[PDB]
């Protein structure tokens, strides 16, 4: 640290970055029409998750 | 060949009688039909095996369809006995008809209607029906939404 110091770092985020990046990331975790992968896992409850239910037991 | 190709309408082999008969008569082309009937028994085996092979083959074609042609009616349309249809079923049990339904009560058969597991089968139908409705609903939606942009 002698002869050689540092400086603090803060940020800035405006609401277009906030909601564009926010809905960008929520949409990056959501689907297209968003109803798509629902019934898939509803019916993997009948096909796959029953095995995970027995293993859970 | 094209009649043996696919989607065989159940056709009359008496229409094939004149085809094979003049197929013996003409020497214009395929002259060794008399050689197909060359041996006293062998061409007869080819012939009964041939009618047999197509009369099993078309059953394998209509066996794709679940449309239930109700084989007691089919034996009447075929003008053949139900006892040699039991022989046909002896060719079917070795031809793996083993997924089918017969009746003590009726003589009508079913090639489908399994035990139908709803966690497997109606699962699967509900899956591809629902999902294909969703994503096929998705595409031309935004596509026609782009088609109406060009009217402006």
């Amino acid at each position: 640290n002698r002869h050689y110091y540092s400086i603090t770092i803060n940020y800035r985020k405006n609401e277009l970055e906030q909601k564009m990046l926010l809905n960008l990331h929520k949409k990056s975790w959501m689907e297209g029409l968003t109803l798509q992968d629902y019934s898939e896992h509803c019916k993997h409850n009948e096909s796959v998750v029953k095995e995970m239910l027995e293993l859970a037991k | 060949l094209l009649k043996l190709f696919t989607t065989m309408e159940l056709m009359r082999w008496s229409t094939l009688v004149e085809d094979y008969g003049m197929e013996l008569r003409k020497g214009s082309l395929e002259s060794p039909a008399t050689d197909v009937f060359g041996s006293t028994e062998e061409g007869e085996k080819r012939w009964k095996d041939l009618k047999n092979r197509v009369v099993e083959h078309n059953i394998r074609i209509m066996a794709k369809y679940y449309t239930r042609i109700t084989m007691k009616r089919m034996a009447q349309l075929l003008d053949l006995s139900v006892d040699e249809s039991e022989a046909f079923l002896s060719n079917l049990v070795v031809n793996k008809t083993i997924f089918a339904k017969v009746d003590r009560l009726a003589g009508i058969i079913n090639f489908q209607r399994p035990k139908d597991p709803n966690n497997l089968l109606n699962d699967w139908s509900q899956k591809l029906n629902s999902l294909m409705s969703l994503v096929n609903k998705t595409t031309h939606l935004i596509a026609k939404e782009e088609m109406i942009h060009n009217l402006q």
